[PDB]
């Protein structure tokens, strides 16, 4: 359950998995009517971005390293970020 | 083939008022569809229910 | 028991409160009276209780 | 994930398929498949009317299945509308069922206690019915007949008494067809059961499609004191 | 046998302690069956001598057996120095209701009595026995003559303390309400890691309880 | 809680909660559900 | 069942108000309820299918042990005891006849609990329990 | 069944009897219209005790009629029935809806789903009668009844009566 989420990805309603047994292990995101999917390497991290639970804006942002990709994730609930 | 699933509770179908004719399928995920006699189900719509603070 | 908009339901038992009041009380300030196919007002009881050929 | 929480979704099942038509079941079954849902998403998924969805909302909201949340948020192009959100309160809802299958069985016991009363009497011609302690008073001086006050006519028998044996088999009936409800309120009882909301039920949603026009952001204000 | 079994199964069922003494409890059972204390003191040797006679290959299903002829025996031959605890909560941390009996001995010179009628000569030795006069008061029997010794030292080989308070002198105690102190459960590990720092060979520790042990060394371990 | 104003609008009454304002048309079964959880000794205070 | 009755069916988690009321004749569980319902207008069969023992509503009591065939043993002895009242002394100190006899009264409630020699044992009985 | 009880009545005396001994007219309409008159409040009223000495208080006059109203108390045997009662008593009249005892002065009708089915109507049998395999119920025979409900209006009282019950029906 920790592991798992709805998002969203460019304004596009999505989940998100950990593929952790595999190595390097992957973010996957599916779209919940089969439009596109994406993933995300772990090697090229470098900063991760939240915002506070004060702020009513909500968004998660990805950091990478070589022009980083920057990637958005709008959530739902707050125990799941 | 969905009358006989419908009639063996495997599939849930949505039919007209006008006539029976399925144009929508879902998945029986519950119980049987015909459990409760026709009876009993009219004296449960019949009874109510108490307010919030009661129960 | 059909199932409508709330909007509906408030109308319907605000149109259900004021046939109750002008059937108890007719002459309300504020308010329209309900009144006959001659356009008369309808003598609600309060009518027929007060008033000099009143009741009481 | 959670065991008690498919046991719930089980009960809902099971009691929406027994006293329930078919639109009512893929109602429930929408409501517990997609945790949180809205009226458009509903439509979506459904391609239900609104006319037919009034019958449906109202009778779950009168039989207290679905808890309905009154929530408007502020779209980008301004055009807010009241949207609402079709949500489940599983205490209150296995609370309901407690609650309805209690007084079912209550009224039908009370039939079965009922029905164990003599046959009394009936004025065909009126149609007024007697019981037994005014036919005496009823009784003409020929001692044979019971004659109708208003009507002057000899009464005739009721047929009820006869059915008493055909109550305890409607009640048996009944409850052989309850018993896996009575086990999921067992296993219920035995177990603790988290009263959720519409934040808490927010956290297992499913989405229904892409694009949903109603958000599922709650959205605090300040001075509200309902 | 059967209905000796449903007896006690129908004790069982009560929601607070029973405390009553074996005439008590035979009464109550006179009252409630027909069964004399009489058949009862001849359970044991029959119910063995019907297993002997049945000659059963297995005897696994049949230890309650000895078990409820062991308790009818026991309670029927027995009426004073004896008694009947019949408890619902057998541990009180267990949520769902346990009920529990116990026949207990209250008498403990009981046991002891037909070894000094049989013996003439009897010595009775512990290495650690105080006071001397404590067993012939809870044993029914007189000595001849009772004498305590003081071995003597060239230097004095063992050193004994008491400690009745920590290192920064707050009174120890080992009372089960207060097991879960954080002062006295510190107290204790500062003291076993100095005599651990300051002990050659090896060590003992005793404390009273086995629960005692479990928490306390679970909050150290922490 | 917060008891609101009450005042009559025609043949319904509407009730303003205080802001932290918070104005709502009174439905007469809450009326009568709230008048229900009237113990005895408080409307025998009030006169009924 | 163990938990519910067979004719109202009431579990305890529904309606845990009614009591173990058994049959002293047929030995069958039921409610309170059903006998206040079915017995107070009047003596009626057993109502099951396969049991149909005329019964009176007086005659009902509650369930002192959870045994059902342990509890016809108690109710035949006594019924059968309250007649035979011998003793040590009234055998005059004479063990061997007096066991003989509590064998004898032994046998004869296990020939009324198995229903096998009911007709010669019951003659007994009443010869005496009429002496 | 029978009690005694202290009752007080309520007389309307006409004018035409303000002669010189009203006691004794008062005592008269007081003892026409109890004995043998069933009220609902304290059953069939039968006699009149203490017929000697009978509380008499100083009577109203009614403003518009002119009759003196006295509120006489007095002290008299009644048949209040009950339900649950087990009585004694006769039959008197039988049909196929059932059969009429009298317990008293009140004839208490047993209803035909209120005998044990053993019983059963032969109206070819002169006089109509229920007849069992053990035994047999007709006019004027001894008969034990329970009442199980009882009706009282303003003046009148209808009993339910059932011989289903144990050690009932012909001693
Ligand atoms: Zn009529
Ligand atoms: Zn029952
Ligand atoms: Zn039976």
């Amino acid at each position: 359950m920790s592991h798992s989420g709805a998002a969203i990805f460019e304004k596009v309603s999505g989940i998100i998995a950990i593929n952790e047994d595999v190595s390097p292990a992957e973010l996957t995101w599916r779209s919940t009517d089969g439009d596109k999917v994406h993933t995300v390497v772990l090697s090229t991290i470098d900063k991760l971005q939240a915002t506070p639970a004060s702020s009513e804006k909500m968004m998660l942002r990805l950091i990478g390293k070589v022009k980083p990709q920057r990637h958005m994730f709008s959530f739902n609930n707050r125990t799941v970020m | 083939t969905i009358n006989q699933l419908e009639e063996d509770s495997k599939i849930l179908v949505l039919r007209t008022k006008k006539d029976k004719t399925p144009r929508y399928v879902w998945y029986n995920s519950g119980g049987n569809l015909k459990c409760i006699d026709e009876e009993f189900v009219k004296m449960w719509e019949n009874v109510q229910l108490p307010q919030f603070a009661e129960l | 028991h059909n199932g409508a908009p709330h909007h509906a339901i408030e109308e319907a038992e605000s149109l259900l409160q004021f046939h109750v009041a002008t059937y108890m009380d007719n002459d309300i300030a504020g308010q329209p009276q309900a009144l006959q196919k001659s356009g008369r007002p309808v003598k609600s009881i309060r009518a027929r209780l007060k008033g000099k050929e009143g009741r009481i | 994930d959670r065991p008690i929480d498919d046991i719930v979704k089980n009960l809902l099942k099971f009691v929406v398929r027994g006293f329930y038509g078919g639109s009512f079941v893929l109602v429930l079954d929408a409501i517990l498949f997609h945790s949180v849902l809205a009226e458009d998403d509903l439509k979506q998924l459904l391609s239900i009317n609104k006319t037919e969805l009034g019958p449906l909302i109202a009778r779950l909201r009168s039989d207290r299945l679905i808890s309905i949340h009154k929530q408007r948020e502020y779209p980008p192009n301004s055009k807010s509308v009241e949207r609402v959100y079709y949500y489940v309160k599983y205490p209150h809802a296995i609370d309901a069922i407690k609650w309805k299958v209690h007084q079912v069985v209550q009224r039908l016991k009370d039939d079965l206690d009922k029905n164990s009363e003599p046959n009394g009497y009936m004025c065909p011609i009126c149609l007024t019915k007697y019981t037994q302690l005014e036919a005496v008073q009823l009784l003409n001086f020929d001692r044979t007949e019971f004659l109708c006050s208003l009507c002057d006519e000899p009464l005739v028998e009721d047929d009820s008494g006869k059915k008493n044996k055909e109550k305890q088999d409607k009640l048996n009936r009944l409850m052989d067809q309850i018993q896996p409800i009575i086990d999921s309120l067992k296993k219920i009882d035995d177990s603790r059961i988290e009263e959720n909301t519409f934040e808490i039920a927010l956290a297992r949603l499913i989405p229904p499609q892409n694009q949903s026009h109603a958000a599922y952001t709650y959205n605090p204000k300040k001075g509200s004191t309902m | 046998l059967k209905r000796l079994i449903e007896y006690l199964k129908t004790r069982m069922k009560v929601l607070h302690v029973i405390s009553e003494t074996p005439k008590s409890f035979l009464q109550h059972l006179k009252q409630l069956t027909f069964i004399e204390r009489k058949p009862l003191r001849f359970c044991s040797e029959r119910l063995s001598l019907l297993v002997r006679t049945l000659e059963v290959t297995e005897v696994e299903d049949f230890t309650a057996l000895k078990d409820i002829a062991t308790f009818a025996t026991l309670i029927s031959t027995y009426e004073e120095g004896f008694l009947l605890i019949i408890e619902p909560y057998e541990i009180e941390n267990a949520a769902v209701p346990n009920p529990i009996m116990r026949f207990t001995c209250l008498d403990a010179s009981i046991a002891i009595k037909p070894v000094f009628e049989r013996f003439s000569s009897v010595i009775i030795t512990s290495g650690t026995i105080s006071p001397l006069d404590m067993y012939p008061r809870m044993l029914n029997f007189k000595t001849v003559l009772q004498k305590s010794y003081a071995m003597t030292l060239a230097k004095k080989s063992f050193l004994p303390m008491i400690i009745t308070k920590g290192s920064d002198q707050v009174a120890i105690s080992s009372r089960f309400e207060i097991r879960n102190d954080p002062s006295i459960v510190r107290n204790y590990g500062s003291m076993l890691v100095e005599f651990a720092k300051i002990t050659p060979d090896g060590m003992v520790v005793f404390f009273p309880s086995y629960l005692y042990m479990e928490s306390i060394v679970s909050m150290w371990q922490t | 809680n917060t008891q609101p104003t009450i005042r009559k609008d025609g043949l319904k009454l509407v009730g303003s909660w205080k802001k932290d304002p918070e104005l709502r048309v009174l439905s007469t079964e809450e009326i009568l559900n709230i008048f229900k959880h009237i113990s005895v000794k408080d409307f025998t205070s009030l006169g009924f | 069942n163990k938990d519910m009755c067979p004719i109202c069916k009431t579990d305890r988690y529904l309606s845990p108000d009614v009591k173990f009321l058994v049959n002293p004749e047929c030995y069958h569980r039921i409610c309170e309820s059903c006998v206040d319902r079915i017995f107070s207008l009047g003596p009626a069969q057993c109502p099951y299918k396969g049991c149909d023992k005329i019964l009176r509503k007086n005659k009902f009591k509650t369930q002192i042990f959870d045994d059902v065939e342990v509890e016809k043993e108690v109710d035949i002895r006594k019924r059968v005891f309250n007649v035979f009242n011998k003793t040590i002394d009234d055998f005059n100190g004479d063990l061997v006849e007096y066991n003989k006899y509590l064998e004898e009264v032994e046998d004869i409630i296990y020939k009324l609990d198995h229903g096998i020699d009911v007709a010669k044992t019951e003659e007994k009985l009443r010869t005496y329990e009429e002496l | 069944m029978f009690f005694i009880k202290d009752l007080s009545l309520n007389i309307t005396l006409h004018p035409s009897f303000f002669g010189p001994r009203m006691k004794q007219y008062l005592k008269t309409k007081l003892l026409e219209e109890v004995e043998g008159s069933c009220t609902g409040k304290f059953g069939y009223i039968l006699c009149v005790l203490d017929y000697d000495n009978i509380d008499i208080q100083r009577g109203r006059i009614l403003p518009t009629d002119g009759s003196a109203e006295f509120n006489v108390k007095y002290r008299a045997v009644v048949f209040k029935p009950f339900k649950g009662e087990v009585v004694d008593g006769t039959v008197v009249s039988c049909s196929q809806h059932g059969f009429e005892v009298q317990v008293g002065p009140m004839k208490v009708f047993v209803t035909k789903h209120l005998m044990p089915q053993d019983l059963t109507f032969n109206a070819g049998s002169n006089p109509p009668s229920y007849q069992s395999s053990e035994d047999v119920i007709t006019i004027k025979s001894r008969i034990r009844v329970k009442i199980e409900g009882c009706i009282s209006q303003v003046s009148s009282i209808h009993a339910i009566g059932s011989i289903k019950e144990d050690y009932l029906g012909a001693i």
